[PDB]
């Protein structure tokens, strides 16, 4: 906002955009997009039935678009380097990179950025270092608790 | 639209969802969270059906029928094996935490959860773990709270908050610890909180007044009746057991009061069960009070009345049309007096003239919800005509309904509708002497004396149409508010103007008529609604007669030596000292009434009349609809010494004994025919209900359910010999279960809703043509008059502005839903709910008098000093003092009067 | 008797400036009152409702919906230990046993002197450095049952 990248008349375009940070109060269901909209409106975070989707009538009945942090972090690279660069990062159906990582009693529990189509063995072994000493593999969840 | 359910083709409304479409076709889908008046939310997940994509489809998909539109060419299955298993599983999940409470639960035998547990076929428990429990709250004297029985269907919060506009009920907590109640212990503040006992499908919210003298639904004797506690005319089902009025249930009327009553009509019935009611005719001889039977009372009264030179009759707006007519025929038309005051009668006749000569349609109570802008002039609707206030709230939410309909959102998708129309609402402009309960949704509230509210109405009418008389002396800020109201009213397709006689001002009604005429001249679809005071105020106004002041003048001058007072305490319409003097001077006072009133001390004869629960008759509501109410029980079934007859029966027998020295009692339809022959304006009351010869395939209409119990033991302590079943020669109903209460029976009067498998109030679905619509063969009740071809002229007499004169205090009426109606004060449960009576003062006037909040001030009206504490009313205009109308010692006739010598005691 | 302070009212009103509906500042108003007073007392619900122009039942439903808004009195320091799946694999049970041994209380209870309130909590988003705990504003990772008694004494 000090540098003029946010607020009124952003870089001479005349587009006005105001960005706020709304801190939550500790509930897992608030991550659901309609429950997120309900929580943003100061209500109990019950989800909503779709249709209508939030693109038609979301926050306060207005058109609303909800996106993840990583999607909006993938956006500027697309807008700065081009569509054809983003389509050619990985030779798979899913384009672009993705934050992947193995956690829980591994040698290197962390987070890395990998192209789509990376097999799960390379994340476990070539990046996380495999399992720890004296522990053998039993199971894995690919995308979180759900 | 065309749907195919289980291989059968049906034609349905495409705007409906699948659940209400299938319930209207007679199919049984279990459901909890959906209500016809509240819309669909998809919470309970009970209404699952299997939808197929095409006719040649085997897999399908489980969908919520309440959330799925009944579009053309739909294919669904209710009795699919997977759908049945899922519905049974949902019932089983609800049963895991449910308490073992049915024997000691007031909902037992009337429980929707019981019916859906049986309907899904779930009777085997495999859950073996602990059940969650909850502490209960104290919700006031009317609603009992038991949160263990909750199934978290969210119907209470949806009704109370979204529909009723209440604020003190909510849902708290989380995952399976969801709690439905108030944030703290205390009385539920909504005037329509009593509908929770029918909205809640379990026994969480129950009728505490019924729970005192509890009995099950199958043990009740029901009758279709009309609520007598104001002029709206809501259809009710009173239910009796062991000779006392046990409960008032909502009787569905798709035109009037569809699913909801107000708390005054639901809990104000306790005056029927009072022990001081007259049960036998009593004749006063010196200091002795001898008890007569009916024939001795008729003979003695006839002899004394025949000795008299002129007997006058004083009717009442409490009494039915037939009883007022019978009194009018007994004393003669020239000697009949309406029991209300001259100003009250003038306002009532003006309201009737506006309704049936103004050329503007008057809506029924259900039709009020379809209007686009509402102007309320003078009438505190929530305290005098509460169900009209609820309908006005629905009409206000109509704007969000239209905004969502513009985005192709179905009418049953209530969450999406409320999300689209966030805080936008249709314009509501209310005027009163102080703040109202409609102020939270009102676009503007005008707190002013009744002259200033009338002037605002006249100014609005002049700004809409310049042919109307103008108001001179309007401040520019008030002029800007007037222009806001005019722009909102002129842009409305269906404006509605609501006034009434409770403001105590003729000019307010005249201003409302002028606004309605100005809107009619612009081509708008304007409606007008007048709120009267009592259940048969409009019937007494149509019948006509002299005022109470003329009757008291006739008694005081000696031209009348006999007075017959019909169901009237006479102190609410005239000063008590004048009434007592005129009645003490009269050598014969005969009081026909069902309540122990103060004028019976001066009465030479007291006829023990029947209340509405023990009588049949017709009442005309505020919209001019004639409605028949039927007797619930025989008062003489248990106490054989009780001689308590209908008032028209008493007066007709008295007239017969006066004329021919012989006692003929009557039949009810005979009195109806006499009314429609003598008074042509009341000719519509013949078609309000069919006569006593009406049958359903040869059989009468049952008053009590098929499983009515204890028939050989309920009276066995008095005598082991069973008594003769009480005969009903008056109506088509029978005082037994030997009759018809089929949902498909061709009738409009339904005593109670029961269907096999549907024991709760959801059986009204079986009794309707479509669910949430009208009754299957029409709603009962017939409008007495049509809309007039031509209208009235503009009322030229614009009043001057209110001027506070020194030493005189204008009485501003403050009405209370619990305390202003005469008979509901007598109900013992209302005393804990009735507010303590104070006097309202402006801060400036209280500072001028040197009085604070709570100190006692004494004032004299009609030479009688009474003392009251003080509250400081900020919204009350200075020069006015606010008084609670209809309370003990404060008559409703005091509205618009003046006060002298009001000073600190 | 509850009375909102001037700083609390100013912060709440500035939060209502951020939204097109004043109801949307209810969670932040409850968090402001909780930050100022440790928890949300009974009169704070009615005070926040009066400031925001919404019913008190809505404020109470919001306050009882969210687990991080305390409607019961807590201690001067709130320990929130993660009991989710990755910290279960990394062994939060030893941490919980050490906390219950040192504080001599159960989860959901507070200490006798009002110093500590022990609470389980959902995943803290620090699963690669588990097990994790959150004392009042500081998150601690790589927890061991031996380091818990040392870590507790730095919160007086
Ligand atoms: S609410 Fe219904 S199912 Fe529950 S205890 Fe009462 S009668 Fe039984
Ligand atoms: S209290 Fe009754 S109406 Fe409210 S959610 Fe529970 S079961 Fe439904
Ligand atoms: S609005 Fe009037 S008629 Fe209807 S239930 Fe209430 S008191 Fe009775
Ligand atoms: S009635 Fe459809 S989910 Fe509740
Ligand atoms: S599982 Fe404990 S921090 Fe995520
Ligand atoms: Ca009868």
């Amino acid at each position: 906002t000090e540098a003029g990248l946010l607020g009124k008349n952003i870089m001479g375009t005349g587009f006005d955009f105001e960005l706020f940070v709304h801190t939550g109060a500790g509930r897992y269901i608030c991550g659901e997009e309609t429950a997120l909209i309900n929580s943003l409106e100061g209500r109990r975070a019950n989800p909503r039935s779709k249709p209508p989707f939030p693109a038609t009538s979301g926050a306060w009945g207005k058109p609303t678009c909800v996106n993840n942090v990583e999607t909006l972090c993938n956006v500027p690279a697309i807008l700065a380097n081009g569509v054809e660069w983003y389509q050619n990062i990985s030779k798979s159906k899913d384009a672009g990179t993705k934050l992947m990582g193995f956690s829980g009693r591994v040698k290197n529990p962390g987070l890395w950025e990998l192209p789509f189509g990376t097999t799960a063995r390379e994340i476990l072994e070539d990046y996380a270092g495999g399992m720890r000493d004296g522990l053998k593999f039993k199971a894995w969840q690919p995308g979180g608790a759900g | 639209a065309t749907i195919h359910v289980d291989g059968k083709e049906y034609e349905v409304n495409g705007a409906d969802n699948l659940l209400e479409a299938c319930l209207s076709l007679g199919l049984d889908i279990p459901y909890f969270c959906w209500h016809p008046a509240l819309g669909s939310v998809g919470a309970c997940r009970q209404c699952a059906v299997k939808q197929y994509q095409n006719a040649e489809d085997t897999r399908g998909r489980l969908v919520m029928s309440c959330m799925t539109p009944a579009s053309d060419g739909t294919f669904i299955s209710i009795d699919d094996e997977e759908a049945k298993q899922f519905r049974e599983s949902v019932v089983e999940w609800l049963m895991t935490n449910h308490p073992h409470d049915c024997p000691v639960c007031e909902e037992g035998g009337n429980c929707h959860l019981q019916d859906m547990t049986v309907m899904t076929g779930h009777s085997f428990r495999r859950y073996r773990f602990t059940k969650r429990t909850h502490r209960n709250q104290d919700l006031g004297p009317f609603i009992s709270h038991e949160m263990n029985r909750c199934i978290a269907c969210y119907r209470c919060v949806r009704y109370y908050k979204d529909y009723a506009g209440g604020t003190d009920l909510g849902v708290y907590g989380a995952h399976d610890n969801v709690y439905f109640g108030r944030p703290e212990d205390g009385t539920l503040e909504s005037e329509f909180s009593g509908n929770l006992v029918e909205i809640c499908p379990t026994g969480v919210f129950t009728d505490k007044t019924h729970s005192e003298r509890y009995n099950r639904k199958w043990d009740m004797q029901f009758a279709p009746s009309i609520c007598q506690q104001c002029s709206i005319g809501c259809n009710i089902s009173p239910g009796e057991r062991y000779g006392e009025l046990r409960r008032i249930e909502n009787r569905y009327n798709g035109t009037v009061n569809h699913y909801f009553l107000c708390d005054r009509g639901r809990f104000g019935y306790g005056y029927v069960n009072l022990k001081d009611r007259p049960r036998q005719p009593v004749q006063r001889r010196g200091d002795d009070f001898i008890t007569l039977n009916a024939e001795q009372a008729m003979q003695g009264a006839a002899d004394i009345l025949r000795q008299s030179k002129k007997v006058i009759g004083i009717g009442s707006p409490r009494a039915s049309v037939e009883s007022n007519f019978a009194l009018r025929e007994l004393v003669g038309e020239e000697n009949f007096y309406t029991g209300i005051a001259h100003g009250e009668q003038e306002r009532l006749q003006l309201a009737l003239k506006v309704l049936r000569e103004g050329g503007i349609y008057t809506p029924a109570l259900r039709e009020i919800e379809s209007y686009d802008a509402v102007l309320v002039l003078g009438e505190d609707v929530t305290q005098t005509g509460a169900r009209v206030a609820l309908a006005v709230r629905q009409a206000v939410k109509g704007k969000a309904r239209e905004m969502a309909a513009a985005q192709k959102v179905a009418d049953w998708q209530i969450a999406a509708i409320l999300n689209i129309g966030q805080r936008a609402k249709h314009p509501l402009f209310v005027t009163n002497v102080d703040d109202t309960r409609l102020d939270d949704i009102a676009a503007w509230t005008y707190r002013a004396p009744v002259e200033d509210q009338a002037r605002l109405g006249f100014a609005i009418a002049h700004a809409l149409d310049n042919s109307a008389p103008a108001v001179d002396g309007i401040e520019p800020e008030l002029q800007s508010k007037i222009d806001v109201i005019v722009q909102a009213l002129a842009g409305a397709k269906k404006p509605l103007i609501i006034s009434g006689t409770n403001a105590g001002s003729l000019e307010v009604i005249q201003a409302a008529a002028n606004v309605a005429k100005a809107l009619k001249g612009r081509g708008a679809d304007v409606g007008i609604t007048m709120i009267a005071r009592s259940v048969n105020s409009m019937g007494l106004g149509i019948m006509g007669g002299g005022s109470l002041e003329e009757a008291l003048t006739e008694l005081e001058t000696g031209r009348a030596d006999a007075v017959v007072v019909l169901e009237n305490d006479l102190h609410r319409h005239a000063s008590a000292t004048r009434v007592n003097a005129a009645l003490a001077k009269a050598p014969l006072v005969m009081v026909v009434d069902h309540q122990r009133t103060a004028i019976m001390e001066n009465a030479h004869l007291v006829l023990s009349a029947a209340s509405f629960a023990e009588s049949d008759g017709t009442v005309i509501n505020n919209e001019g609809r004639a409605q028949r109410f039927f007797q619930v029980y025989d008062p003489a079934y248990y106490d054989s010494k009780t001689v308590m007859l209908e008032s028209w029966r008493w007066l007709h027998s008295l007239h017969s004994t006066l004329l021919s020295r012989e006692v003929d009692w009557t039949q009810l339809d005979h009195v109806i025919d006499a009314v429609v022959a003598k008074i042509p304006e009341l000719a519509g009351i013949k078609d309000a209900a069919p006569d006593a010869t009406f049958r359903i395939r040869g059989q009468k209409l049952a008053r009590e359910p098929h499983r009515y119990s204890g028939r050989t033991a309920m009276r066995a302590n008095i005598s082991v010999h069973e008594p003769r079943q009480p005969q009903d020669i008056d109506t088509m109903f029978t005082f037994s279960m030997e009759g018809n209460n089929q949902p498909t029976a061709h009738r409009s009067q339904v005593p109670f809703a029961w269907a096999p498998g549907w024991n709760s109030p959801q059986a009204w679905n079986k009794f309707q043509d479509e669910v949430g619509g009208k009754l299957r063969f029409g709603d009962p009740g017939v409008r007495l008059f049509e809309t007039s071809e031509n209208g009235l002229d503009y009322f030229t007499s614009v009043p001057a502005r209110f001027q506070p004169q020194d030493g005189k205090w204008r009485i501003a009426p403050y009405y209370h839903l619990f305390g202003s109606d005469e008979l509901s004060q007598r109900a013992p449960v209302f005393q804990s709910r009735m507010p303590q009576p104070y006097i309202k003062l402006n801060p400036a006037d209280a500072a001028k008098l040197g009085v604070n909040a709570g100190t006692r001030v004494s004032f004299s009206y009609d030479g009688n000093t009474v003392t009251l504490p003080v509250e400081i009313a900020e919204g009350l205009t200075a020069g006015q003092v606010g008084l609670p109308m209809g309370m003990s010692g404060i008559a409703p006739v005091l509205a618009g009067a003046h006060l002298e010598d009001l000073k600190e005691a | 008797a509850f009375e909102l302070s001037a700083a609390e009212r100013e912060a709440i009103e500035h939060e209502m400036h951020h939204y097109e509906d004043p109801r949307a500042a209810s969670i932040e108003a409850l968090k402001i009152v909780q930050k100022q007073r440790g928890w949300v007392p009974d009169g704070a619900i009615h005070a926040i409702a009066d400031v925001l122009g919404i019913p008190a039942s809505d404020v109470e439903g919001v306050a009882t919906f969210y687990s991080q808004i305390f409607r019961q009195p807590v201690g001067r320091h709130v320990i929130r230990y993660c009991d989710s799946v990755v910290c279960h694999i990394n062994g939060y049970q030893g941490i919980q046993a050490a906390l219950e041994k040192k504080l001599n209380i159960k989860p959901g209870q507070t200490t006798f002197d009002g110093r500590f309130t022990l609470l389980p909590t959902c995943c803290l988003g620090n699963c690669d450095k588990g097990p994790n705990m959150m004392i009042d504003e500081d998150t601690h990772a790589h927890l061991t049952p031996e380091a818990i008694p040392e870590l507790l004494e730095r919160y007086k």
